Formats: C-alpha cells, sequence, structure tokens
RNA sequence: GUAUGUCUAAAGUUAUGCUCUUAUUUACUAACAAAAUCAUUGAACUAG
RNA sequence: GUUCGCGAAGUAACCCUUCGUGGACAUUUGGUCAAUUUGAAACAAUACAGAGAUGAUCAGCAGUUCCCCUGCAUAAGGAUGAACCGUUUUACAAAGAGAUUU
RNA sequence: AAUCUCUUUGCCUUUUGGCUUAGAUCAAGUGUAGUAUCUGUUCUU
C-alpha cells in the first residue's frame, strides 16, 4: 500500500521546464509570460510527464499536516517535492473522499475553487452547479501519434490507462465520433483523472512510435455534456430518485 | 450590509474563530459584483482556509451557505432540494440561474427568493414539507464471436481458469459494484463490462484467486438481486470479445438476452 | 457561534479593494405596489 | 452624498425643510414628491397633478407647501402628505412661480403675463393683475 | 525579481506597479543623500518592500552648517588648484553606458574594487589641528558626545578655536559684508517696492 | 511591466530608459502605445536619476577620478535640458533649467577668475539644490498621476464621465436647453413634439434670412412661444 | 494615400410593341499612366 | 539556554566541579495567492475594401446607447470615435344607403 | 332582429427626428479601362 511508504520525487527540480513557453511569437509579454506578435495554428503539446500510481504513491507532509486536497503536480507526474509536499500524493480514495465531502460541494479534489458555468470548451475545473463525474476523452488520434488502432484496442487502452486512477463506473468508446466517456464512482476521482490524463499520450513500450511520443498533441480531457441517450437518461433519472430517497430519510431523522 | 451567511457545519466546532474581513474583497461567484469577502480558520492550527465565495444578496436569494452553497436549513444542495420539494408540492419548483453577465448582475439585485428558497427559507414551511416528505419516503458478426465466447462450456470444480465471461449484466450496475462483491467473497481482478452488449470478461491475478472464486457461488453472481451469470472463460479475452462497433454490441446484447431467455 | 471580525494588513503596494472595477449594471424595478394616478378633473390646436 | 431616484423626467423645483420629509421636488413627470433622505426613497409620491409640476412654495408659518401645473394650484400638508385645499386656478394657464408670504397670500405668475392673488388657506383667487 | 516568469510573480507584479506611484519619492530620497565629494562611499539606512518593488533610502542628510560650509570651501579650493594644474581635464562622456548596457550588478562588479582617492583638500597640521582629524568624515563628530547631542545628530556645540578654523576654511564661501548698510536700496523691501 | 500589461510589446524600453518602437506601427498600434505625461515625466526622472547613478559607479569602477566625478556630476545637473526631454512633458521645468543655468554662470566666473575656460568645476551644490526641489513639487503631482494611470489598468476607465460646458459645445448645448424648453411651454399649452420643433427650427433659419416666419392656420398661442423664443435666441 | 471595417472557410470529433448581335452617345469611378516644340532639369514628391 | 533554591558525588573544609530535582524567564508564524497546455490580455498576420450631411471634396459640435479606447483629467483626441439608416395595423367609433337572411 | 358592399364623419394608422460661418467650397481634363446608358438593324414576340 502507498501508505506503507513516503512520496517518490516524480522530477528533480532541476529537471524540471523552464517557465517561458515555446516561442510563438517575436516578443515575450513579461507581464502575460505569453509571445506576442506572432500567430500559431495549435498550441499544445504532448506532456513529458506522466503519473504512475504504484510508483510514485506514498506519504507527504500534507498526511502528518491533515491535508485534504491532493497534489495536482503529483497528478500530472511532475511533482518536484516528494515527500516533503504538502499535499496528498495518491489516488483518492473513499477515506479521503469523505474527509472532503464539506468542501467537494465548492472546491475540486486539487482545492481550486469550482465555477458558476462550464467553460464554452467544457474544459477547467468545472462547475459547483453540477456533480459531474464523467470525462469525455477527446484528442485520441494525436495521443496515438496517428497511429492507426481498431475501436476494440482504443477502448482497451482507454480503459487500462483510467481504471488505475479510481474505481470506474462506466467505460463507452464512440467510433462514430472517436471519443470516449469515462463514468468514475466519486467526483474527486474525475477531477484527479481529468488532470492526470490531460495532455497524455496513450502510446505503450510496445508500439513502434513510442520514441516519438512527444511528437504531436496529446489526450484532450475535458468534462462530459449531459448524455442524449434515452437509455442512460433513464438510468440517470432512477438515480435522482434513489438519491431523493436517501435524502428523506436523513431529513425526517434531523427534524 | 447584512452579516454573512454560513453555516455551523462550515464554522465547526470549535469555541472561537477568528474571521477577516475584506471589504470588496471579491467578486461573487454568481453574479459577478463585488462583496465583502470573509475568510476563516476553523482552528488556528487547521491547513485551509474558508472564504465567503458569493455575496450574501445571492446567498440569500437561495438560502445557501456563502462559504458551501449548501440549504441554511436543510445543509444539501440547491439541485436535490428543488427535486425534493418538486416531489411533494409537484409544481416542480426550480432555480433558474442566468447566462448572461449583465442578466447575472441584474438577476442578483431582486429581492426575491429562488427556487425552494422560499420553502427552505420560512422554518413553518420547511417543516409542514418534511412532514409531506415523509408519507412519500414510507411508500452481424455474432455468428463467428459466439464460439469466441464459452456459451457452450459450464461452471466447473476441476479446470482451472483465470478467467471467467459475465452476462445477464443490467445496464444499472455500474462496473465497481462487480469488482466490488466479487472482493467480498474472495476477501481482499481486471474487469472488462460492455454495457452496450450487457457481458463483460473478469480477469484475475492468477490461479489461485480464480479458483478461489469458483470456490464460491453455469453460476450465477448476485448484485442486488441482478443475476449475473458466470462461466469458466479459457480462451483469454479483450475488449473486441463483444463487438467491433455499437450496433455489434447491441445484437450481441439481443443474442445473449435470447439466450437467457431460453436458460431460464 | 462567536465571530471575532479583524480587518486583514493590506499591502500598501496592492490594490486596496479586489474586486473594485468598472462595471455597467442595469437594475431591475421593485413594483412592489401600485401608485393611483388621481387626476381628478374645437380645432384650435 | 445623497442621490434622490425616482422622477421619470426633468425636475423642476426643490424645497428642502427641517424634518422628514427633508425633501420636497416637483417633476414634469407631473407628480410631487416627499422624500426620505437617510433612506433614499420617497415618503409619498402626489400624483394628483395632470401636467408638469413647474413650481412649488413652501408656507413660511405652516408645514404646508403649494405646487402648481397648467390650471391648477393645489396645497399639501408636508407632516403626511395629504391634499388640503384646491385653488380657484382655473383658467390661469402655466404657471411659472409660486410665492407665499408670513399673511397667507398665495401669488401665482403666469406664463401668460397674469399675475394671480389667492388666500392660502380657502384657496380663493381674490386678485386678477 | 530579475526574471519574474514563473507563476508566483503575479503578485509581485502588482507590488511593481503599485510602486510606481511612490517612485518620485524614493528618487529623491535617494538624490538628496548622494555622496558629496569628499567620501569615498556613503551607507544609507534603506526601506525596502518585501517583494523588491522599490528601495527608499530612508534618512535625512543632516550636516552642521559652518563644518559643511568649510568642506564646500575646501573643495572648491582643491578643486580651483586641480583645474589649474592639469594640462588636460578629460570630461566624462554622457551617457557613460550604453542604451544596451545592462545595469551592473553592486557585489559583482563594484562591492570589490577598492574605492579612489575623494577631493580632500591637504589640511596643515597647525593651523587646521582642531579640524583636521573630522573635517572630511561622513557625519562628523556623529560619536563625540561633547560637540554633537548624539548619533541621531541634531544639536552642536564647538569651542572656539574650532570656529575659528572653520570661519578660516571657508573664506571662498563665507559672507564677507559685514556692514549692514551695504544692503540700502538693495534688500528685500527696496525690492518688494 | 506597465508596458507590458498594456500589450505595448513593440515599444522597448532601453536601459537608459528611452523608449523607441521597434518596428513600423500601425496607427492603431500608434495610438494605442500614446503613453501620457505621466508616465513620460516619470521615465525622464528615472533617466536623470541613472545618469547621476552611472556618473559615481564610473567613479567607484576606478575609471574617472574625484574630480572628473565632481565635475561630471555639476556638468548633470547644469544639462538636464540637454541629456533628458523632460521639458517635453512638463514645461514649467525650463524654470529649473534656468536657474541652473544662471547659477552656472554666477559659479564659473567666480571659480574661474585666474583660470580660464575649460572642464573642471565641480561645484554642484547649488544646482542638485534646485532639482531636489524640484521633486519637493513634483512628487505629489505625480503620486496623483501615475495612481490615476493605474487605477485605469486594474480598475477600468469610469462609465459616468460628465462632459463639461466648454467653448467646443456651447452651441449644441444652449440648442439643446433651448428645445428643451420651447417643447415643455408648447406641450404643457396645448390640451410629435419633434414635428413641432421643426417650426422653431424653420422661425430661426427665418429669423436669420430677415424672412417673415408666418405659418397659416398655426395656432396663436403657439405662434407666440415660438416668436418668444425666437427672440430670445436672436438677443 | 489614409482613417477604419470586414474576411480567413477540419477536427482540438461530447454518447441519441418586347428582346438580341454589334458600332456609337452620355454619365460616374480609377495613388492606373514619365504623353515630341513653345549635351538633355515636375520627378518618387500631395490626404480628412 | 540562563538564573534562583534544594539533594548528591569529588575536596580535610570552603571556593569550584559534575549528576539529579523544583521554581523563574521566553509562548502559536503564514496563505483571498501551488510550479507550462484546460478558467481565459491583446496586437499582429493574409485577403478584400477605402470616411456623414454630396452632383463633388470636406471642417465640424452634439444627442441617445446594457460599445468604448488614449489621456493625470470635469481638457483634448480617437473617421463629426463607433453604433444610429431597419421594421411599422386595433383606446376604432358615428350617421346613412343599396343589396344578402327568418 | 343578423350578413355584404358602398358614401360621408371620426381616426392618419410606414404620414419630414438637432446645431454653426444658408457649416464651407467646387462643378475646364488626355489616354486606357470598368459600370450603367443611347440611337439603329436583324432577331425574339
Ligand atoms: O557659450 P559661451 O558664451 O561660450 O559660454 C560657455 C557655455 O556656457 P553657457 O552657454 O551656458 O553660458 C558652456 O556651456 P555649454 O555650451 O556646454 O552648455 C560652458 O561650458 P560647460 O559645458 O562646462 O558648462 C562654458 O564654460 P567654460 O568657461 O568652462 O568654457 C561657457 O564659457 P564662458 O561662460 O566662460 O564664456
Ligand atoms: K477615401
Ligand atoms: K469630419
Ligand atoms: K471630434
Ligand atoms: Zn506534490
Ligand atoms: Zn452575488
Ligand atoms: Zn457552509
Amino acid at each position: 500500500s502507498w501508505r506503507d511508504k513516503s512520496a517518490k520525487v516524480q522530477v528533480k527540480e532541476s529537471e524540471l521546464p523552464s517557465s517561458i513557453p515555446a516561442q510563438t511569437g517575436l516578443t515575450f509579454n513579461i507581464w502575460y509570460n505569453k509571445w506576442s506578435q506572432g500567430f500559431a495554428g495549435n498550441t499544445r503539446f504532448v506532456s513529458p510527464f506522466a503519473l504512475q500510481p504504484q510508483l510514485h504513491s506514498g506519504k507527504t507532509r500534507g498526511d502528518n499536516d491533515g491535508q485534504l486536497f491532493f497534489c495536482l503536480f503529483f497528478a500530472k507526474g511532475m511533482c518536484c517535492l516528494g515527500p516533503k509536499c504538502e499535499y496528498l500524493h495518491h489516488i483518492p480514495d473513499e477515506e479521503d473522499i469523505g474527509k472532503l465531502a464539506l468542501r467537494t460541494e465548492v472546491l475540486d479534489c486539487f482545492g481550486r475553487e469550482k465555477f458558476a458555468d462550464y467553460r464554452e470548451d467544457m474544459g477547467g475545473i468545472g462547475s459547483f452547479r453540477k456533480k459531474n463525474k464523467t470525462l469525455y476523452v477527446g484528442g485520441i488520434d494525436g495521443a496515438l501519434n496517428s497511429k492507426h488502432l481498431k475501436p476494440a484496442q482504443i477502448e482497451s487502452r482507454i480503459r487500462f490507462v483510467f481504471s488505475r486512477l479510481g474505481d470506474i463506473d462506466r467505460i463507452r468508446y464512440v467510433e462514430s465520433k472517436n471519443c470516449g466517456f469515462v463514468k468514475f464512482k466519486y467526483q474527486a476521482n474525475a477531477e484527479f483523472a481529468k488532470e492526470a490524463m490531460s495532455n497524455q499520450t496513450l502510446l505503450l513500450p510496445s508500439d513502434k512510435e513510442w520514441d516519438d511520443r512527444r511528437e504531436g498533441t496529446g489526450l484532450l480531457v475535458k468534462w462530459a455534456n449531459e448524455d442524449p441517450d434515452p437509455a442512460a437518461q433513464k438510468r440517470l433519472q432512477e438515480e435522482l430518485k434513489l438519491e431523493s430517497l436517501n435524502m428523506m430519510v436523513h431529513l425526517i431523522n434531523n427534524n | 450590509e447584512p452579516p454573512p451567511n454560513i453555516c455551523e457545519q462550515c464554522l465547526g466546532d470549535e469555541a472561537n474563530i477568528r474571521m477577516t474581513k475584506i471589504p470588496q474583497g471579491s467578486e461573487c461567484k454568481i453574479c459577478t459584483l463585488p462583496f465583502t469577502l470573509y475568510h476563516f480558520k476553523t482552528s488556528k492550527r487547521s491547513n485551509n482556509i474558508i472564504k465567503t465565495l458569493i455575496c450574501v444578496r445571492c446567498a440569500t436569494q437561495r438560502n445557501i451557505c456563502q462559504c458551501c452553497m449548501l440549504d441554511s436549513r436543510w445543509h444539501i444542495p440547491i439541485q436535490l432540494r428543488d427535486h425534493l420539494i418538486s416531489l411533494v408540492n409537484e409544481e416542480n419548483v426550480m432555480t433558474e440561474e442566468a447566462k448572461n453577465d449583465m442578466m447575472k448582475r441584474f438577476l442578483s439585485l431582486k429581492n426575491v427568493k429562488l427556487g425552494g428558497a422560499q420553502i427552505t427559507s420560512d422554518p413553518s414551511e420547511a417543516d409542514n414539507i418534511v412532514d409531506k416528505l415523509k408519507n412519500i419516503l414510507l411508500r452481424v458478426d455474432i455468428s463467428h464471436i459466439l464460439k469466441k465466447l464459452p456459451l457452450n462450456e459450464s461452471f466447473l470444480k476441476n479446470p482451472s481458469t483465470k478467467s471467467f465471461f459475465l452476462y445477464n449484466i443490467d445496464a444499472s450496475i455500474p462496473e465497481w459494484k462487480i469488482t466490488d462483491t466479487v472482493s467480498q467473497l474472495l476477501g481482499i481482478l481486471s474487469l472488462i463490462v460492455n454495457h452496450k452488449a450487457k457481458c463483460g470478461g473478469l480477469r484475475f491475478q492468477s490461479s489461485e484467486l480464480g479458483e478461489r472464486f469458483v470456490s464460491k457461488i453455469r453460476g450465477v453472481l448476485l448484485i442486488d438481486r441482478f443475476r449475473i451469470f458466470i462461466i469458466p472463460w479459457s480462451s483469454g479475452f479483450s475488449a473486441a470479445s463483444f463487438g467491433t462497433n455499437t450496433a455489434e454490441n447491441i445484437k450481441l446484447s439481443l443474442s445473449l438476452n435470447k439466450l437467457i431467455q431460453l436458460e431460464l | 457561534h462567536h465571530i471575532e471580525v479583524v480587518s486583514k494588513q493590506m499591502d500598501p503596494l496592492l490594490p486596496r479593494f479586489v474586486g473594485k472595477k468598472a462595471r455597467k449594471v442595469v437594475a431591475p424595478t421593485e413594483n412592489d405596489e401600485v401608485v393611483p394616478v388621481l387626476h381628478m378633473d374645437p380645432n384650435e390646436w | 452624498v445623497i442621490t434622490l431616484v425616482g422622477h421619470k423626467g426633468p425636475i423642476n423645483q426643490v424645497q428642502c425643510t427641517p424634518v422628514d420629509p427633508q425633501v420636497v421636488s416637483s417633476s414634469t413627470d407631473a407628480t410631487v414628491r416627499l422624500w426620505d433622505v437617510v433612506a433614499g426613497k420617497t415618503m409619498k409620491v402626489l400624483t394628483h397633478h395632470k401636467r408638469s409640476v413647474r413650481a412649488t412654495a413652501l408656507h413660511p408659518k405652516e408645514f404646508s407647501v403649494a405646487s402648481a401645473c397648467t390650471d391648477d394650484i393645489r396645497s399639501w400638508g408636508l407632516a403626511e402628505g395629504s391634499l388640503l385645499t384646491n385653488f380657484e386656478s382655473e383658467k390661469t394657464g402655466i404657471i411659472n412661480t409660486l410665492s407665499i408670504n408670513q399673511d397667507d397670500v398665495l401669488f401665482a405668475g403666469g406664463d401668460n403675463g397674469v399675475l394671480s392673488f389667492y388666500d392660502y388657506k380657502s384657496g380663493h383667487k381674490y386678485q386678477s393683475l | 525579481h530579475s526574471d519574474m516568469a514563473s507563476k508566483m510573480y503575479n503578485t509581485d507584479k502588482k507590488a511593481f506597479l503599485g510602486a510606481l506611484k511612490y517612485l518620485p519619492h524614493a528618487i529623491l530620497k535617494l538624490l538628496e543623500n548622494m555622496p558629496h565629494p569628499w567620501e569615498q562611499a556613503k551607507e544609507v539606512k534603506v526601506l525596502y518592500h518585501t517583494s523588491g518593488a522599490i528601495t527608499f533610502v530612508n534618512e535625512t542628510p543632516r550636516v552642521i552648517e559652518p563644518v559643511y560650509t568649510a568642506q564646500w570651501s575646501a573643495t572648491w579650493i582643491a578643486m580651483r588648484r586641480e583645474k589649474r594644474d592639469r594640462t588636460h581635464f578629460k570630461r566624462m562622456r554622457f551617457p557613460p553606458f550604453d542604451d544596451d548596457e545592462p545595469p551592473l550588478s553592486y557585489e559583482q562588479h563594484i562591492e570589490n574594487i577598492e574605492p579612489l582617492d575623494p577631493i580632500n583638500l591637504p589640511l596643515d597640521s597647525q593651523d587646521d589641528e582642531y579640524v583636521k582629524d573630522w573635517l572630511y568624515d561622513s557625519r562628523p563628530l556623529e560619536e563625540d558626545s561633547k560637540k554633537v547631542n548624539g548619533t541621531s545628530y541634531k544639536k552642536w556645540s564647538f569651542d572656539l578655536p574650532e570656529m575659528s578654523n572653520l570661519y578660516r576654511l571657508s573664506t571662498p564661501l563665507r559672507d564677507e559684508v559685514t556692514d549692514k548698510n551695504y544692503y540700502y536700496l538693495f534688500d528685500k523691501k527696496s525690492f518688494f517696492n | 511591466l506597465l508596458i507590458h500589461r498594456k500589450g505595448l510589446t513593440y515599444l522597448h524600453l532601453d536601459y537608459n530608459f528611452n523608449l523607441k518602437p521597434t518596428k513600423t506601427l500601425t496607427t492603431k498600434e500608434r495610438k494605442k502605445s500614446r503613453l501620457g505625461n505621466s508616465f513620460h515625466l516619470m521615465r525622464e526622472l528615472l533617466k536623470m536619476m541613472k545618469l547621476i547613478v552611472d556618473t559615481h559607479v564610473q567613479f567607484r569602477l576606478g575609471n574617472v577620478d574625484a574630480f572628473q566625478l565632481a565635475d561630471g556630476i555639476h556638468y548633470i545637473l547644469n544639462h538636464i535640458g540637454q541629456l533628458t526631454g523632460i521639458y517635453r512633458y512638463k514645461y514649467k521645468v525650463m524654470h529649473q533649467i534656468r536657474a541652473c543655468k544662471d547659477l552656472k554662470h554666477i559659479i564659473y566666473y567666480k571659480f574661474n577668475k585666474n583660470l580660464g575656460k575649460g572642464p573642471g568645476c565641480g561645484f554642484w551644490q547649488p544646482a542638485w539644490r534646485v532639482w531636489l526641489n524640484f521633486l519637493r513639487g513634483t512628487i505629489p503631482l505625480l503620486e496623483r498621476y501615475i495612481g490615476n494611470l493605474i487605477t485605469r489598468q486594474f480598475e477600468g476607465r469610469s462609465n459616468e464621465i460628465v462632459k463639461t460646458t466648454t467653448k467646443q459645445r456651447l452651441d449644441a448645448y444652449y440648442d439643446l436647453e433651448l428645445r428643451n424648453s420651447v417643447m415643455d411651454d408648447i406641450l404643457e399649452m396645448m390640451p410629435k413634439a419633434r414635428t413641432i420643433l421643426q417650426h422653431l427650427s424653420e422661425a430661426w433659419r427665418c429669423w436669420k434670412a430677415n424672412i417673415p416666419w408666418d405659418v397659416p392656420g398655426m395656432p396663436a398661442p403657439i405662434k407666440k412661444i415660438i416668436e418668444r423664443y425666437i427672440k430670445s435666441k436672436a438677443d
């Protein structure tokens, strides 16, 4: 178990990437920290870093300090503090889900404040008005470096990379759209998995292009819209009725 | 400016709390207008700071805590509260929220209650609603892959099998419940389920785990009285076992359904 | 619950009111009560 | 320090008083408003005038105010915003100015150039010049 | 705070903008405390923002007027003598550094170099006996509890031979008109008239 | 940082505090990068200060001796109108520049009595005082000017700017008030006002042309209202 | 010639009589154009 | 750590030295803030076009607006800064006549 | 007693929305091009 060891330094401080992004213009703006006087087609890049749950997880100062929030950089596989980190370095689980319950209404598992509305691209931290537990997995083409692959193999790879980030409710790969939907048991695990898988690559060491992994642009993991499928919609309504029944007991008990 | 609406659960059980007040310190998450920010800690040594994320006006309109946006009387989310009031009043009450910045600003200036805040702000009606809710509470390639699926063979003691085939999976069932019930039986496990196929496959770490699994009761596995049926799957499986496209998965599900109806 | 309210020692170099900005705002009209218009009382115009 | 919002058009005259209503205002919107300046809200809206209330005049010896629109001079008690008297202002036309002396004489200056003198308590027009 | 590329500097950047309104004051404090020609170097107390946005020189250049008058007089004489005796007085170029040259790092390029001699007119062992040991100090007699009230440097009290020596050293800059009638019809009131 | 927050990356601030465009600017870039007197005055003050500090740095490096330092400082304080553009943004500073020129004259002729022309006078104390006193009064002015500029950066520009009645607006504002008065009198006399006021515009053109204004069928009291307001405008 | 405005179009996938051929007339528009009398000379120049 | 008091060992006994022990002195920092893609800066670039009252070329000043930009600004500038140019049906009644219907 | 269409009366129902020095001045032009346009002739009709 991760609780049996101390966290491991994922990337040494000297190995961290410089805060100055790749040049996309004639002049670097020292206020916004972005290149200016130019234009580019697509600024995304494949994450040089990746979380390895079995290897990196362990105790940090956060566990002793009674920290509630998880480490964002740990999820991204790039935390340089290792055991000295103020935030938790492990996959969210039921015990931590329980301790986060009062803050999770307005904060994600990383402690970032949620918004009223989703970004128009559905990316970001997410809305506090919806207990959204489902992620959209786009950019599969670039994540595979445009490697031709069968739908079932794509689904198997997505299941592998995501199932290790918490309890999964269900997974669907829509070949008609070349996109995947991953639904988690707890929202905090969807938040954590979203940050961990963002900009990652779906390639494996058993692939030809493994050495070219960072050439293109990585996986685009964002929040999922309302599922339009009537079959899903009805079970969503049944979940709502179950939650309301399970809440009426608490209301009659309190009053 | 009225005092902040912070709930007991956010304040905590500590005897005394020091709260920092910052006039115009923040922009309300709901209405985007500036408001007096209050921030505090449950205890001087705690590692987290709790901030009022919404202004007193928006909180009052919604009858919620400024620090956690849960109902100030029932301490539950707005969405669930409005649904619970809808179930008893049949009026289908809801808190509609503005999209445009100008409309958010405009809405926050109205001296009205939104959605269920009407019921929950007046304690008389809240009680007069808890009583009514009590009355509610008490009351095409299938022909090929069907030889890849192990459907001809049976649940048995002798053959050592590390992999199994699951079918008659109701779509309501999440994957984690299946893994959890197998974990309960084994006293603790790679699972594939395709819900459009209504079937899946289970792969164990080593043969003694599969043997311990088959030691406990073609077989059956229970999920809230859903009878998932189970067969030893000696031929190793992958995601391709249940079809390469959606239509193939659905066709497989219908085939398995009629096979189940024949078996029953 | 007894709360001790204290003012933050602000950094004199930073903006004193983080939330202060120029914002146009259309305010709603509060139609709480009707005000009667008590108006009690050939082609030259 | 305070901006009193309520009138739906240009304000013609304002009068300060020592107690609530501390501000009395007349407008082109044909209303006379008595204000609670501390609250910044109107204590009372007087709507009897049909046309722009061009002129007002506080009585120097009693807590009342006169107001006028074309052919219509009215007196109001400020303590409660009650209509006291309707003057015999018929056919006098547009009234540009009002004045009240301590002898209860009310003067109304017509835009047609006619000086009208009235007894403030009765509203009786006693002289036209 | 040379390169504030990291996001951690977002607040410091705002502090920098906030310091701009106080920059003229800091400039005044710096310039009023400028080292005089008889001082090689000068330590000044400074008040600095913790983000490094601004540094204010936090002290007042208090001086003893007859001493300061004598110091500048000795400097004046030394300068006239140097202009007389130096065949080629090479005036320095302005600006001293190229527009493209970044400001030198004090601790790397200046702090280690031994300072050059200041303008100190050679004082006589006997005629300047009473002033020689301290005339060119940064705050002369600051530590002498008899001549000065203390390091706050607010009041001075000198003896006759010292005042005489300061008066004598000040002849090029001191006032020589003892007769008040010199200003007949050439005084404040006659100019007002 | 101020330049870059405004997005003016095409303007480069030299280490001697000169501000120059790095490319030919479009008219929109030129309009947007049109920095005001508060910024330019602050920059010129920084330039003056750096000139002084750099001279002291040259002495500390050992590149100039103490006499060259004193003379250099005196030169700087006497040539602010040449070494900086400060006069461009706050032309009253010419008073200080003139004072320094005058001080140099009285100083040099005292100093050079038996020495003739040439560098070497380092008596910078009087001109230095002149610039310190300039800063004394410039401080509150720049605190207000720069404070307002930075306030606009964080808070944005005010939406409730009330334009005053200046000479360039006098006729327009006079017209607005005249029309409003005429309209009030007409509407109150009557038992589409914008159409009625067209008669006022015609009566004014008639008055200017000395053409008699007479509308057949015009109500007599309204004609008298228009005529009196036309006479008031005429007066 | 400007001010200034507009455009830029895959993917970074969100689940279900009245005309015609054609030779002219007239008007408007063109920073298009080095045009022969009145030892080589308008010549790169004009914008709200 | 220091210091005041007490037990003890060392010394012939003090001073002094060490081990033990009680009291006194000193008493809760900091965050509205985590370190590149996904919680938000813009210009620019390529193309086309080339400014209201005009037959033509233009100075303007305003007003209204939930558009603002530059500027220290209640000054001034930003094409008269821009947008403005479209779409338009009922407080609908009175008098009378000739045809339609039982 | 209830339709339909006339005629008159009423209603005006897409029914002129500022300012200054009429705000000011101008309306003589080659080649070629572009757009619209004109007479005629056959043709369409
Ligand atoms: O122009 P001049 O009549 O010859 O005077 C010059 C001039 O001073 P002013 O023009 O200000 O009176 C020089 O100043 P700049 O031209 O350089 O500005 C100054 O030299 P500095 O640069 O050292 O000020 C020089 O002084 P010097 O006597 O050393 O030659 C001085 O000459 P005079 O005043 O003696 O005639
Ligand atoms: K043009
Ligand atoms: K114009
Ligand atoms: K203008
Ligand atoms: Zn970490
Ligand atoms: Zn709000
Ligand atoms: Zn709360």
